[PDB]
């Protein structure tokens, strides 16, 4: 696929769930 | 627009905050100001970091050899007693 | 548009080169589909049977026709590659015609 | 009727202008010069301000106490839910159920769920025409 | 709604809704000018009936605000105060449908199971459920505050 | 896609009917509101770069979402998620003109959920941004305007959740 | 300029007929209003820097653009001539409010402002706001108490209300 | 802007004349100068930031109430300690203008017109400024002409605040 | 008072041209208009902007007229959105919390506390 | 009115920078050309009556109709009108070669003077004429070496040019 | 990668790796060891590179930290520090990967839209791109650090 790849696996920020104390 | 202007390399006329094209006369849009600039020679790719345009390993020519030449069969043929564009 | 997949200086000789009119948008684009651009976007990811789909889409307007013509253009990205099929689709006489 | 605004009647320059040096004349009026501006009429009794007497405090919430077709229908019906609802709320109190299974929901979450409505799943009947 | 728990009804027999059920259908949406009245007063005072309704609850349960209960730090206790508010909107959403369906399936489904793995004790939500229901049963008149009793007393018994 | 004048003369026209006190009352809404429509697309049309650097500002910029892992974590996956601002922009103005939210279901909203779950896009984060970047253009073009064009900032936020 | 006395008069001058015993008893109560007007225009007046310089912070606050580099009120001139503006809608409004008609604040002050701004090219958009900053700011000091006898002046801070959104919706 | 070049303009735009050589000597004076001007201009810019942090901290060692004291108008705050460090870099940027320019031009447009009536309306003290002045006067660290040139365009700024 | 047509601005712009502004404003302050209205002792004024019984008036000539106008608004005019690199907020959901955030209930465990 | 210095200046305060270092070095350049660019504004200044009346005289001899009667050149006053807007159209070219920005042209002298001609019935492509004589006469003059040292002023007269062609395309 | 990059060129022409390919690939695994070695030389050098590549780029242009700069700030011209981090940690990936691959598809592709949308000098980033270069092939001996130059000459032009 590539170098820099994104999966919901290596993904530890909170931009799935919107805690903006974070 | 802004990334040319940021880095010096020539000002884009664009609009105002409401859509109005920019000009320095208001007779027609996007004209621009002029001076001391636009006819400095060796800063075109100016604040760009190891610009290479053009043969940048030698100053370039003088070429002042201005002077006037007779057009034969290239000279512009005029009207007489009157000037272009219609009236 | 490429602003956002390109590093910036892939294509920049085809566009210089027809902004001057010397080649036509015929060989603009035939230029720019057998590119390092459409190598990496179109032609990596996906397998070939995949491929033929999406180059008629992008060459022709269309999807492909039938099984003769899946099977012909199959033959060809088996043997030659991507530049020949990119040949056969831009040089064909239903690209002339429309 | 009138020469053009600001020139000297009868002292025009265009008079004799040839044609290939004829400039058209733009247009002008009196339109951005303050003399034109339209006033309010006010000797037609038309003042266009606004002030006291033209005030109004609505009571946004509170238009009045509420109709009694309103009143009447609120008190007929809770005489009609009135036994239907004193009977549901005894089933709730009175079904202390024990429990069965392994709490799925911390120290709860046994073989049935809090406060389901049974009504959903036993109202949804599967019927078969010309039963078989 | 009451319309929506009668078409259910009728729709498990197979029949068109009875009279007696078109009457009630008919006898509610008549009344709709003082349901709306009724959680406008209560809307308007949500921070006099959950201020209060919270303050009754940590005298008559010390426990959950002190060391190692849920309501611990006025972090918790803001949470605490998150949820009575909860509970009062969805109070003021059955006065309106007429029925304890939006509170029965807006926080009365599963009710148990959600505080069981916070750690809530759910007998102390309970408990700021009741200590609201004297606040706002007191805004209202002799049989406004019939109506708006029941579906306080419906939550309780439901959160039990 | 149809605009306001164009929806009322296809819905008249598959009822065969001649543009009775009705259709007339739908047209004259919007021969009214249009001065007021080419004075904000003027001036969005302007300042459309701009207030995508600040809607970014105001929302997901100074999240972590641009830490190492999350999306718009590199120059790609960055530069890929203001081109779609840069579209929602371009498009809520092509319907505020327009006066019908005809063609946000034909060229943007077709097949946009269900990219957004293939890529891995929080659509949560892309609503807030959209949320955003109506604030910003609402103190812009004014409260007329600007209240016009969030009636079209929430017709792609509701067609994305 | 005239006030609400002067409009009756006028508007009955173009009929040629005498004031009527109802138009001179709702005059009555213009005067028997009259103390409690002085003391909404003196409570405007006493803090008049107060409610420029609070909605001026406030509007910057929600606002910022307007004093970025290149913005509106960036520079010490443009900023002091953005607080002028400010300092004569209040002055207008003020005089508004004791005359009890909006004449004077639109035959000498919102006469053409609408196109000075879009001559200028100042938003108009931002100097409505503004307007409706020092809108609250001086209904919320019009009814407190503090040194005035208890009442109902409800009916007139609804009218001080109504020249300042009559000079914001003007202005845009 | 008023520059040794666009007096030299005006003077004889005024009468309706052209440029003699009167103007050409007020032009040329400001070409000899320029070479001294343009290397304080450069050198202020390029030790700019650690001008800035440092005069700031030198308004709070001197009045440190302003650190300590409620209200907008103090450093009290990290936005109101954000707003004070920009307003060094306000003053700090009109200096290197009017180096570039050649005359205290770019500041009595952008920044003297009209700063009585600011610092009047929020609350704002010139005594601050004036110390945050005399900390850049004393620490830009150059010395000659080029320091001749930057200090009297920042004794202009003190003398229009006091 | 007004210009009375924009022939009386083509006549009178030539003064400014060729003796500049001091002979210009030499020449309107000796005109017979100015002399037999505010002579030399009274500061001018609009004359006559408004009809005795009329409530509204002619826009008063500040306004009428500003710094610039439609020429060099097109280069004199501000802009909003600069490029222009301000002051930074850094966290900005945390100043308006949302719907179920119970941060909005925060200063109220101050008030319904032990007492 | 600002000059070349000023420009940039005005140009990094919109933006709200310091200058770069490469703005200064081109800035340096400028005070290089110096004495040369004073030159210029020597030659064109000292030979002022001439420049005008030898390029009057060689426009109505290509173009007689501008003095026949009933031209715009013909009387006494509109004679003397058209040899004083080339005297002055020369002085605000000459402005703005000292000041190496095309902005002391086009505020005082360029803008508004397109639709003032057509007011007035100026030919205002005869105008352009004249302003291409005057052009052709300066350049000239510019080089020729008479009385300066020798050297390169080839960037400077191609400067001096492009203020004659600005102002001959905004006359029409 | 390097192995990545021949198989995407034969892919393409629908062929096997030629022998002067698979002859490339070889002697790239042979020299992993000593490739490994220049990478962590750059590794445990972090502090001295970004510090010192950072400090020489403020010299150079000072108007990118000096008020009304982009990196204007104590927290500003960190993420400045942080941005000269990145890229001298993709430098490393393609020391190793033997091509710049990695730089290309992380931090390269579509860079210049990026920097635009936030305001960013490209040719600010560039220059301390080329101050990096300076202290980090000082570190290196005459072979081992025309390798490491090209990946920072590459990232310069790429950049522009
Ligand atoms: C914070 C306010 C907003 C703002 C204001 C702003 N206004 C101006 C300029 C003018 N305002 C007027 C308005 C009046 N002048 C009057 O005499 C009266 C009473 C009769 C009114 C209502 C006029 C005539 C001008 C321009 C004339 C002049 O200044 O000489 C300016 C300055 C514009 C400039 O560049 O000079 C500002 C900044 N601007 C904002 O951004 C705020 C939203
Ligand atoms: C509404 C704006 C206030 C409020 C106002 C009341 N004021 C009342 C009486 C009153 N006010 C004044 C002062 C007034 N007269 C002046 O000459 C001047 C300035 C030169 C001012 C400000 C006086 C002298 C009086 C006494 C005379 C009188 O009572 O009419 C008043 C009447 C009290 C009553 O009800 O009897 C009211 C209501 N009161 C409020 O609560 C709001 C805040
Ligand atoms: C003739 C029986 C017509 C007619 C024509 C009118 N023309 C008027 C003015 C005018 N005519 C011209 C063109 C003229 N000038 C030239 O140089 C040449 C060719 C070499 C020609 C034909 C111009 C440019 C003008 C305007 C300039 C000026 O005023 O001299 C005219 C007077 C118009 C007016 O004053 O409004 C008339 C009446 N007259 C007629 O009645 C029939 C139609
Ligand atoms: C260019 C269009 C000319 C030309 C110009 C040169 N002048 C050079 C040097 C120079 N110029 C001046 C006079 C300065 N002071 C004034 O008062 C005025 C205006 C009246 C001016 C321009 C001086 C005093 C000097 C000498 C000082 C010095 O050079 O340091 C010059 C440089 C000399 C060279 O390159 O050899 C040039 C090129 N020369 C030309 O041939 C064209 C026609
Ligand atoms: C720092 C030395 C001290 C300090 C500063 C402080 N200033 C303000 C507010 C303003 N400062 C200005 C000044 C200018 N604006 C300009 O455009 C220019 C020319 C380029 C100048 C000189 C203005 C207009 C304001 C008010 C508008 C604004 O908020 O930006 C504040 C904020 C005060 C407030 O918000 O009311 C502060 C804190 N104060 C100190 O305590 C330091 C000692
Ligand atoms: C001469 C080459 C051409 C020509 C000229 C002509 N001009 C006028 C009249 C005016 N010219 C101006 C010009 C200016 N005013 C300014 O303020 C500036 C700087 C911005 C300029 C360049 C003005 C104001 C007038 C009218 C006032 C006056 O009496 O001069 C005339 C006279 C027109 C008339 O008398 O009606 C003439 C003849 N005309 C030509 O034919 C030449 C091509
Ligand atoms: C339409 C009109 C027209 C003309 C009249 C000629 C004029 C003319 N002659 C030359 C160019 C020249 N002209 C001559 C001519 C002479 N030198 C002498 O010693 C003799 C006295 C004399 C002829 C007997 C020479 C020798 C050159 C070349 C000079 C050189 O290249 O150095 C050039 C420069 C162009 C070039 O070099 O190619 C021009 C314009 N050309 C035209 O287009
Ligand atoms: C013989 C005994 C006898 C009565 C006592 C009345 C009783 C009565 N009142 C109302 C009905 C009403 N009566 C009033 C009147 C008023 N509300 C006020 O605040 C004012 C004091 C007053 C007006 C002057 C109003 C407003 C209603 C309508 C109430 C509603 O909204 O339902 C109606 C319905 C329609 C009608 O007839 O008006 C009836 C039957 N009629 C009778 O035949
Ligand atoms: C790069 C990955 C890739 C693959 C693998 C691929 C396969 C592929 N195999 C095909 C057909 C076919 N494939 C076979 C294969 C087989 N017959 C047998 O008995 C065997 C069990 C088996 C071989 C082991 C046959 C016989 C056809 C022709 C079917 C027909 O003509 O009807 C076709 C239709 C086109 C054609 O007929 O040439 C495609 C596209 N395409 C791709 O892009
Ligand atoms: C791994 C590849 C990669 C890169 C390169 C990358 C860059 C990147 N640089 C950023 C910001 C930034 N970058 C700078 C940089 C600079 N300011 C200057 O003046 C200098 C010229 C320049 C130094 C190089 C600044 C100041 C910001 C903050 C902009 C802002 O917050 O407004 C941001 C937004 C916030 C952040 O996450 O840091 C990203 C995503 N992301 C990546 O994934
Ligand atoms: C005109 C209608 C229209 C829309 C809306 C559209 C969306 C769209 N968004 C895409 C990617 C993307 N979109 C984002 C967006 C985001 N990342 C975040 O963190 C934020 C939450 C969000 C920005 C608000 C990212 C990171 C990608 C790249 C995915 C990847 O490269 O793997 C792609 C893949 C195309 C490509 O990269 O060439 C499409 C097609 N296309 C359309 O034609």
């Amino acid at each position: 696929s590539g170098y820099g790849d994104y999966s919901y696996s290596t993904d530890r920020t909170k931009g799935h769930v919107n805690q903006y104390y974070v | 627009a802004n990334v040319a202007g940021q880095e010096k390399i020539a000002t884009i006329s664009g609009y105002t905050w409401d859509g109005q094209p920019q000009t320095e006369i208001p007779g027609k849009p996007f004209v621009k100001s002029i001076g001391a600039m636009d006819y400095m020679d060796g800063v075109e790719g100016g604040d760009v970091v190891a610009a290479k345009v053009g043969a940048f390993w030698k100053p370039k020519a003088p070429k002042e050899v201005p002077y006037k030449r007779p057009m034969g069969a290239n000279t512009p043929e005029l009207p007489y007693n009157t000037v272009p564009r219609l009236v | 548009d490429i602003s956002t997949f390109v590093i910036g200086n892939e294509i920049e000789n085809i566009k210089i080169q027809f902004i001057k009119g010397q080649i036509s948008v015929k060989e603009m684009i035939n230029a720019l589909g057998k590119s390092s651009v459409y190598l990496k976007e179109f032609y990596n990811p996906y397998p070939n049977i995949k491929v033929i789909e999406l180059g008629t889409k992008h060459f022709l307007g269309r999807a492909p026709n039938n099984q003769a013509e899946i099977r012909f253009y199959n033959q060809i990205l088996a043997s030659c590659g991507l530049q020949a099929f990119i040949d056969m689709l831009t040089n064909s006489q239903e690209y002339a015609e429309i | 009727q009138l020469a053009p605004p600001g020139i000297p009647p009868g002292e025009d320059a265009r008079n004799n202008q040839s044609l290939r040096q004829y400039v058209a004349r733009p247009v002008e009026t009196y339109q951005k010069r303050s003399f034109a501006t339209p006033l309010p009429l006010t000797w037609t009794g038309e003042t266009e301000t606004v002030g006291a007497f033209d005030v109004v405090v609505p009571p946004q919430e509170k238009d009045l106490p509420v109709s009694g077709e309103a009143t009447s229908a609120f008190v007929k019906y809770s005489d009609m839910v009135r036994a239907e609802r004193k009977a549901a709320l005894q089933a709730l109190l009175s079904a202390s159920a024990a429990g069965e299974g392994r709490p799925t929901c911390g120290a709860e979450g046994r073989k049935f769920v809090s406060n389901a409505n049974p009504v959903l799943v036993n109202g949804v009947k599967c019927v078969e025409y010309w039963r078989k | 709604s009451i319309v929506t728990k009668s078409i259910v009804n009728a729709d498990a027999e197979a029949r068109y809704l009875s009279p007696g059920e078109l009457d009630r259908i008919k006898s509610f949406v008549l009344s709709g000018q003082r349901r709306l009245r009724i959680a406008q007063t209560l809307t308007e005072n949500r921070e006099r009936i959950v201020k209060q309704g919270g303050q009754q609850l940590f005298q008559r349960r010390p426990d959950v605000v002190s060391p190692g209960g849920n309501a611990y730090g006025e972090e918790m206790t803001a949470t605490c105060l998150r949820d009575l508010d909860y509970y009062l909107r969805l109070v003021t959403y059955g006065i309106i449908a007429g029925d304890v369906t939006p509170i029965e399936e807006i926080g009365l489904v599963g009710v148990k199971e959600m505080y069981s793995a916070l750690g809530t004790p759910i007998s102390g939500v309970a408990e700021g459920i009741r200590c609201m229901k004297d606040v706002a049963c007191s805004l209202l008149s002799g049989e406004d505050a019939a109506e708006v009793g029941f579906y306080f007393d419906y939550t309780l018994a439901a959160m039990q | 896609m149809q605009d306001a004048i164009t929806s009322v003369i296809n819905a008249a026209d598959v009822q065969g009917k001649y543009l009775d006190a009705n259709s007339v009352e739908k047209l004259r809404g919007y021969f009214q509101t249009g001065e007021l429509r080419v004075r904000a697309a003027a001036t969005i049309a302007a300042n459309a770069a701009t207030i995508i650097k600040e809607a970014v500002a105001k929302s997901l910029l100074y999240s972590d979402i641009t830490r190492p892992g999350g999306n718009m974590y590199t120059t790609r996956r960055y530069a890929a998620c203001i081109r779609d601002l840069d579209y929602y922009l371009r498009y809520a103005t092509y319907g505020m003109l327009a006066g019908d939210p005809s063609i946000l279901d034909e060229r943007v909203l077709n097949g946009l959920k269900e990219t957004y779950n293939s890529l891995g896009v929080p659509i949560g984060a892309t609503i807030q941004a959209i949320q955003a970047m109506k604030e910003v253009t609402g103190s812009l073009v004014g409260s007329d305007a600007g209240k016009e064009m969030g009636l079209y900032f929430d017709y792609i936020c509701s067609g994305l959740s | 300029m005239l006030d609400a006395f002067a409009k009756v008069v006028a508007q009955a001058d173009a009929r040629g007929e005498f004031l009527s015993n109802t138009q001179i008893d709702a005059l009555s109560k213009m005067v028997k209003e009259g103390n409690q007007r002085l003391d909404i225009v003196n409570k405007v007046t006493s803090n008049a820097s107060a409610i420029v310089t609070n909605s001026a912070r406030a509007l910057f606050a929600e606002q910022p653009q307007l004093i970025q580099p290149g913005g509106n009120a960036y520079t010490s001139r443009r900023m002091a001539a953005c607080l002028r503006d400010m300092e004569i809608v209040l002055r207008y409004v003020s005089y508004a409010m004791i005359a009890g008609d909006s004449s004077v604040l639109d035959d000498r002050c919102l006469n053409g402002l609408r196109e000075t701004y879009q001559a200028l090219g100042t938003p108009g958009s931002s100097v409505a706001v503004a307007i409706q900053k020092m809108k609250d700011a001086s209904v919320a000091l019009a009814n407190d108490t503090t040194g005035t006898p208890i009442g109902d002046c409800s009916s007139l801070v609804a009218e001080l209300a109504g020249y300042f959104d009559r000079a914001a919706v003007s202005v845009v | 802007m008023k520059t040794p070049i666009t007096e030299a303009i005006a003077t004889a735009d005024n009468q309706g004349r052209f440029l003699s050589n009167t103007e050409l000597q007020a032009v040329n004076g400001r070409y000899q100068r320029a070479t001294a001007s343009l290397t304080a201009a450069k050198a202020l810019t390029g030790s700019a930031q650690r001008l800035i942090t440092g005069a700031a901290q030198a308004v709070y060692n001197k009045f440190p109430y302003t650190t300590q004291m409620p209200g907008p108008a103090y450093a009290s705050s990290a936005i109101g300690k954000a707003k004070c460090a920009r307003d060094i870099g306000y003053y700090l940027r009109m200096v290197t203008y009017c180096l570039v320019v050649g005359g205290t031009g770019p500041m009595d447009e952008y920044l003297v017109a009209g700063l009585e009536e600011i610092n009047r309306s929020f609350d704002l003290s010139p005594s601050w400024y004036i110390e945050a002045l005399q900390y850049i006067k004393n620490s830009h660290g150059l010395s000659g002409q080029v320091a001749n040139e930057a200090n009297a365009y920042i004794d202009y700024a003190i003398n229009t605040l006091s | 008072r007004d210009i009375y047509n924009e022939r009386e601005k083509i006549a009178w712009s030539i003064i400014i041209a060729t003796q500049g502004l001091e002979g210009f404003i030499d020449t309107l302050l000796n005109t017979q208009e100015y002399l037999s209205n505010f002579g030399d002792s009274i500061v001018p004024f609009q004359r006559r902007r408004i009809i005795p019984q009329r409530s509204k008036g002619e826009m008063p000539f500040n306004l009428k007229t500003p710094r610039y106008g439609i020429e060099f608004r097109s280069k004199l005019a501000a802009t909003q959105f600069s490029w222009a690199s301000p002051i930074r907020r850094f966290r900005p959901q945390e100043q308006q919390p949302k719907a179920g955030d119970p941060a909005l209930f925060l200063n109220m465990v101050q008030e319904m506390g032990p007492g």
